[PDB]
């Protein structure tokens, strides 16, 4: 899930696009 | 792009600016 | 068009504390 | 939608509670 | 409403939502 | 206070608003 | 009545970086 | 009050030390 | 002056995530 | 500058990764 | 003023505070 | 450098606006 991924690791910008709409 | 964790408010709003008109979900911890 | 984006950033981030775990949905239209 | 509802006008804690999920 | 360790500007903001119009008062330390 | 009961713990809105006026 | 709202939100936030440990009110009227 | 003073202009850290304790 | 000052703060705050490392300036006149 | 192309208007993070470095 | 770590973003806005309108200048790790 | 002064250490205001134009 977006927090397990970009929180307890880092994100790319790309990564954190995939929890846009 | 930052190279950080992201966490809590911080993340919303990473993804508030990251999405833009698309909007978004966040579910929290899955 | 800022002052309905820069009231989102007050919005979706006053969502995230009294959802918490819930979560959300930010999009509209 | 919640922008139009609390942007105009101020919503509290328990309105904003509406759009939760 | 969140489950969080709530620290520093986050814990004023957050009083400052959730008191609305009452207001609030923050001491910091005590 | 406010800051030993919801920073070094976790805090209930209840135990939130006892910090209200 | 949002632009004073979303604006004191601004304000509580610069307050806690200024005062610090004193502490402060936030309340009016 | 803060509201009417620091809403309508700018205030600096100074202005704003003025409504701390 | 306000509602350009507190936009800064959103603005600052949005470079700061963009940018990251690389780093910015914010002045102007 | 930012500030009269930002304000205004929205920017997106690509135009505001013009005032980067 | 605050004793505390200040770190990412709220490094950033808070120099937006402290300068004013000289304004500032954030390498970001150096 | 600001991060390694003022993050992973804590800073002055005074320290601080050393990184002011
Ligand atoms: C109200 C609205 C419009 C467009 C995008 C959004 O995320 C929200
Ligand atoms: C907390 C908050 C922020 C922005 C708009 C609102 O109506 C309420
Ligand atoms: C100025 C004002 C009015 C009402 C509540 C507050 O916290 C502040
Ligand atoms: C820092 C700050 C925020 C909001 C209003 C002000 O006058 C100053
Ligand atoms: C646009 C502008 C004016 C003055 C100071 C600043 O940091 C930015
Ligand atoms: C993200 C953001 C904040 C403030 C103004 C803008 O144009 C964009
Ligand atoms: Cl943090
Ligand atoms: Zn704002
Ligand atoms: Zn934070």
């Amino acid at each position: 899930g977006i927090v397990e991924q970009c929180c307890t690791s880092i994100c790319s910008l790309y990564q954190l696009e995939n929890y846009c709409n | 792009f930052v190279n950080q964790h992201l966490c809590g408010s911080h993340l919303v709003e990473a993804l508030y600016l990251v999405c833009g008109e698309r909007g978004f979900f966040y579910t929290d911890k899955t």
